[PDB]
DNA sequence: CACACACT
DNA sequence: AGTGTGTTTTTTTTT
C-alpha cells in the first residue's frame, strides 16, 4: 500500500557510462533553477491550496480502477491514485483534480509496473502453483504406499523418494505443513516424522 | 480416616499378570512394561479400596483395579494386536 | 459416608458421581475418580518410599472437556493447583528461586507444583509445551519431591501431588492402529512414569 | 419516548435482521455476511453457569478472516472507532503488555488487558496468523472458559475474561489460499480455532464481475463524495437497541430444542468423511456455538425464546462457514 | 574520635 | 554559652 513505488536500477548502459561518468568529470572539476525558492514555495502551496476531485476526473478516476482491474488491482492503489490526483492539483496551485492528473497517475504507476501488475508478486498469470504441488505432493505419497508397507512411514525414506522422480530437491517442512492442514480438515491424518493415511 | 490395607492380596494372580505383560511390549504398537507399572496397579488398587471406604483392602475391589489397568493398557496398545491381547486378557478379564 | 459405604454398587455410583456434566466417558470417569481417591503412600525402611499419589495421562480430541474435566476434578478434592502446561516452565512449576530487591538477597519463589504438594494437580495442555519443562515435571514427580540447588538456595521441596496430565492426539485424533508411541510426540519415559 | 418508538418500529419491521447489517460498518464490502457476524458479535451471547462447575461461555468465538487488502481491515477500524470500550491489536507486532494478562512492577501491579479494557467487548486483534503464539497462548486459557491467570509467579489475578473474540486472522501471503481452505491457512493452531466456534470463511478472487460494480462503489465511498451514507439506525441508537437486545435473551424452546438437535444431527451429517458423523467442525463447542447464535439471531427483537428460525439461520451461517475449501 | 552551625 | 552532628557502567550469572 505505497502510493507510488519507484524503481532504482544501477545497470547502466556504455554510452550511459559515459554521460553519467562525464557529469561526475564536471562534479569532479568544481573540487534558472532557484532550488532553495522550492522549499519556501511548497510550504506555501502546502499553506494555500486544497485540492478538489472533478465528477470528470471521478468518471477517470472509475474508469481507470476498472481497467488496472482488467490490465489483479488494489483498493489502496485506488486510494493511491486519488492522493496522486490531488497531488498534480497541487502542483502549479490549480487546486482543482484534472483529468490529467489522474492520466499522469496512472502513466507513473503502469511505467513502475512494466519494472500483469505483479503487484505484491501477484501475476494473474501462473498465479497459483499449489494446486499443482499438492497433486505431486499427494501422487508421490501414493507412490509410496504402493512401494512401502503400511500408510506410515519415515519421513526420511519420503525424503529420499520426492527428489528421485516426483519432484526436486524440497524440505520435508512444507511436506509435514500440508499433512497438518490436511488433518485439519480430518481429509486426511497427520503424524509428527512419519505420514499416515486416513 | 479411611486407610486401606492390603492384609490379604492376591500374590499369584498379580504374578500372572505381569507375566502376560510380558512378551507383549514386543509388539509395535506395544509401550514396554516394568515395575513401576506394577506399582501403579498396586497403588491403583490402593486408590479403589480407598473410594470402597474400608479401612482394609478387598481382594475383588483388587480385582476391579487390576481389569481397569489392564483394560487401560489394552487401549493403549495398536488395535490389531489389541483384539489379541483382549482375548488373551480374557482370562482375566471375566473376574474383574 | 459409612452408611453409603456400606451400601453396594457404591463404587458406580462414585464413577458415575465424577463430572457428571460429562455425558459418557464411564473410565475415564473411573480413572478421575480413583485418582482423586489416590493410591495409599508406603515407605520402606524409612528413607525407601512408594508414593501414594496418581499421575493420570490422559489423551483427549480437542473440545473433549478436558479442562472442564480438570475443573470438575478441582473444588472436589479441597486442596488443589492447576497447571496451564505451556504457560509454567521447568522453574516456574516445580521449584522457583526469585531474586528480591527489597531484602536484597536470592528467595524463593512458589513452585506451582508445591502448591500442588498436598493436594491435587491438574495440568492441562501438557502435550504442547515445553520438553525441558517435561524433564523438570518427570524428576519431580520421580521422587514426590523437588530438589533444587541455585542461587545459593539448596532447598528441597516435598510434592506430593496426585497430577493428571491433558494431552491432545497426532493432530487431535488418536488413530487405533497407529501405535500409541506414534499416536504420541511425547517421549516414551514419561508414559512409563 | 422516541427512543422507544425507534426500538418499537425496528423490532416490528420485518428484515431487522440485515437492516442493522446495512447500517452496521461502512459496508463497503457488499457480501455483508462480515457484517452480520459482527451484528451477531454485538449481540452475543450471556455466559451460561451450569448447576455443575462446568461454567459455560456465552460469548461466541468468530473469525471474519479476510484480506487485509479487503474490507475487513477498515471494518475493524470501524468497530474500534465505534464500538464502545474495544481493542484494537495491529496483528504485525506483539507485545504481552497490551494481551490479556502481563505483568508491571510498582509494590506489584497488573498491566491493563485487552479483555478488560474490552468489558466484555469483542477481541477486536487483527492478523492473528501474525499474532505471536506466545502472545496467543495469553488468550488460550482466556478464552477458555473465560479464565485469565499467569502461571508464572506474582499476583497472577484471575482477570475476568468473559469477552466475545474475533480473530480476524488474514492467511499466509496475506491473501486467501483455495488450496490451504479455511483450515490451515494459518499458523494459529487448532485448539485455539477448535475454541473458536465459526469463521465465515475466506474467499479471494480476482473477480472480474465485481471490479464492475464494488471497483466503481470504492470511489464514491472514498474521495470528495465518501457520501454513501447507510446507516437504518443512529450510532447513539444503535448503542441503545444493542443495550435492548441485550436485555432480554431468547431460550430454547421445547419445539425449538427438538429442531435443534435434529439440525445438529443434520451438521453431524453434514461432516460426513468421519466417525460418528462427527461434531468435529461444528462441536460441542460449537453445539453451544449454535444455541448462542439462535440466541442472537433476533436479539435485536429481544424476544425472550430461541425459535425454529433463529437455528435456521444459525444453519445458514454454518454452511456458510463450512462448504469452502 | 571532633569541627561549623542553631540555638544553649 | 550548651551540645549536638555530619564527611570513607562492568561481569559473570543467571538462563
Ligand atoms: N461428554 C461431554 N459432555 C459434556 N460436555 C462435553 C463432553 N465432551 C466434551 N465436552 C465439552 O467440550 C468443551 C471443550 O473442553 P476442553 O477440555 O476445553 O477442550 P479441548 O479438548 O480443546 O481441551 C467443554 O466445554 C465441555 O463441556
Ligand atoms: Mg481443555
Amino acid at each position: 500500500r505505497f502510493d507510488l513505488v519507484y524503481l532504482v536500477l544501477d545497470k547502466v548502459d556504455e554510452k550511459n557510462d559515459r554521460e553519467l561518468a562525464k557529469h561526475l568529470t564536471n562534479l569532479y572539476l568544481e573540487d534558472v533553477l532557484p532550488v532553495e525558492f522550492l522549499t519556501m514555495y511548497i510550504s506555501y502551496a502546502k499553506e494555500h491550496i486544497h485540492p478538489i476531485i472533478t465528477e470528470a476526473a471521478k468518471t477517470e478516476l472509475v474508469r481507470a480502477y476498472v481497467g488496472m482491474r482488467k490490465m489483479t488491482a488494489t483498493t489502496r492503489q485506488l486510494e493511491s491514485m486519488i492522493r496522486l490526483a490531488e497531488a498534480h492539483a497541487k502542483m502549479k496551485l490549480k487546486n482543482v483534480v484534472e483529468l490529467e492528473d489522474v492520466q499522469e497517475a496512472v502513466r507513473l504507476i503502469r511505467s513502475a509496473i512494466k519494472d500483469k501488475i505483479d503487484m505484491n508478486l501477484v501475476q494473474t498469470g501462473k498465479s497459483v502453483i499449489q494446486r499443482k504441488l499438492q497433486e505431486d505432493l499427494s501422487r508421490e505419497i501414493m507412490n509410496v504406499l504402493k512401494d512401502q508397507a503400511s500408510d506410515s512411514m519415515s519421513f526420511n525414506e519420503l525424503i529420499k523418494q520426492i527428489n528421485e522422480h516426483s519432484q526436486d530437491r524440497v524440505e520435508s517442512s512444507d511436506i509435514q505443513e500440508a499433512l497438518s492442514r490436511l488433518q485439519q480438515e480430518d481429509k486426511v491424518i497427520v503424524l509428527g516424522g512419519v505420514r499416515r493415511s486416513v | 480416616k479411611i486407610y486401606p490395607k492390603l492384609h490379604q492380596m492376591d500374590m499369584d494372580k498379580v504374578s500372572r499378570v505381569y507375566a502376560d505383560l510380558r512378551r507383549e511390549s514386543i509388539s509395535t504398537g506395544s509401550f514396554p512394561i516394568t515395575v513401576r507399572h506394577l506399582e501403579s496397579i498396586l497403588r491403583i488398587a490402593e486408590s479403589f479400596a480407598k473410594m470402597r471406604l474400608s479401612e482394609f483392602v478387598s481382594s475383588y475391589d483388587l480385582d476391579r483395579a487390576i481389569k481397569v489397568v489392564v483394560d487401560s493398557f489394552v487401549d493403549a496398545q495398536k488395535v490389531s494386536v489389541r483384539r489379541q491381547l483382549r482375548r488373551s486378557f480374557a482370562i482375566y478379564t471375566l473376574g474383574h | 459416608f459409612r452408611k453409603i459405604s456400606r451400601d453396594r454398587g457404591i463404587i458406580d455410583k462414585i464413577i458415575s458421581s465424577m463430572a457428571p456434566s460429562i455425558y459418557g466417558h464411564r473410565d475415564i470417569k473411573t480413572a478421575v475418580a480413583c485418582s482423586l481417591f489416590g493410591g495409599v503412600p508406603k515407605n520402606v525402611n524409612g528413607k525407601h518410599s512408594i508414593r501414594g499419589d496418581i499421575n493420570v495421562l490422559l489423551l483427549g480430541d480437542p473440545g473433549t472437556a478436558k479442562s472442564q474435566i480438570l475443573k470438575y476434578v478441582e473444588k472436589t478434592a479441597h486442596r488443589a493447583v492447576f497447571a496451564t502446561g505451556q504457560g509454567a516452565s521447568a522453574v516456574g512449576l516445580t521449584a522457583s528461586v526469585r531474586k528480591d530487591p527489597i531484602t536484597k538477597e536470592w528467595t524463593l519463589e512458589g513452585g506451582a507444583l508445591v502448591l500442588a504438594d498436598k493436594g491435587v494437580c491438574l495440568i492441562d495442555e501438557f502435550d504442547k509445551m515445553n520438553d525441558q519443562d517435561r524433564t523438570s515435571i518427570h524428576e519431580a514427580m520421580e521422587q514426590q519431591s523437588i530438589s533444587i540447588s541455585k542461587a545459593g538456595i539448596v532447598t528441597t521441596l516435598q510434592a506430593r501431588c496426585s497430577i493428571i496430565a491433558a494431552a491432545n492426539p497426532n493432530g487431535g485424533r488418536y488413530n487405533s492402529t497407529l501405535p500409541l508411541a506414534q499416536n504420541v510426540s511425547l517421549t516414551e519415559p514419561i508414559l512409563s512414569r | 419516548s422516541d427512543e422507544i418508538n425507534e426500538l418499537k418500529e425496528m423490532v416490528k419491521d420485518e428484515h431487522i435482521y440485515d437492516k442493522l447489517v446495512r447500517s452496521i460498518a461502512p459496508a463497503v464490502f457488499g457480501h455483508e455476511a462480515v457484517k452480520k457476524g459482527i451484528l451477531l458479535q454485538m449481540l452475543g451471547g450471556v455466559h451460561k453457569s451450569t448447576v455443575e462447575g462446568i461454567k459455560l461461555r456465552g460469548d461466541i468465538n468468530i473469525c471474519v478472516v479476510g484480506d487485509p487488502s479487503t474490507s475487513k481491515s477498515q471494518f475493524l477500524k470501524y468497530v474500534v472507532g465505534f464500538a464502545p470500550r474495544s481493542v484494537y491489536t495491529s496483528g504485525k507486532a506483539s507485545s504481552a503488555a497490551g494481551l490479556t494478562a502481563a505483568v508491571v512492577r510498582d509494590d506489584y501491579t497488573i498491566e491493563a488487558g485487552a479483555l478488560m479494557l474490552a468489558d466484555n467487548g469483542i477481541c477486536c486483534i487483527d492478523e492473528f496468523d501474525k499474532m505471536d503464539i506466545s502472545d496467543q497462548v495469553a488468550i488460550h486459557e482466556a478464552m477458555e472458559q473465560q479464565t485469565i491467570s499467569i502461571a508464572k509467579a506474582g499476583i497472577h489475578a484471575t482477570l475476568n475474561a468473559r469477552t466475545s473474540i474475533l480473530a480476524a486472522a488474514n492467511p499466509v501471503g496475506g491473501r486467501y489460499n483455495r488450496k490451504l481452505s479455511l483450515r490451515g491457512n494459518l499458523n494459529m493452531t487448532a485448539p485455539i480455532m477448535s475454541r473458536f466456534d465459526l469463521f465465515f470463511v475466506i474467499l479471494d478472487d480476482c473477480n472480474e464481475k465485481i471490479d464492475t460494480e464494488l471497483a466503481s462503489h470504492i470511489v464514491d465511498l472514498h474521495m470528495k463524495r465518501d457520501e454513501a451514507i447507510e446507516p437504518p439506525f443512529s450510532a447513539e441508537q444503535l448503542r441503545r437497541y444493542i443495550k435492548y437486545a441485550r436485555t432480554f435473551k431468547p431460550i430454547l424452546t421445547k419445539e425449538a430444542r427438538s429442531y435443534l438437535v435434529e439440525k445438529y444431527k443434520e451438521l453431524r451429517k453434514d461432516d460426513a468423511q468421519g466417525f460418528s458423523r462427527s461434531s468435529y467442525r461444528i462441536t460441542v463447542r460449537q453445539l453451544e456455538s449454535m444455541i448462542r447464535l439462535s440466541e442472537a439471531i433476533a436479539r435485536a427483537n429481544c424476544v425472550d425464546e430461541i425459535t425454529p428460525s433463529f437455528i435456521a439461520e444459525a444453519y445458514d451461517l454454518l454452511r456458510q462457514s463450512i462448504i469452502r475449501v
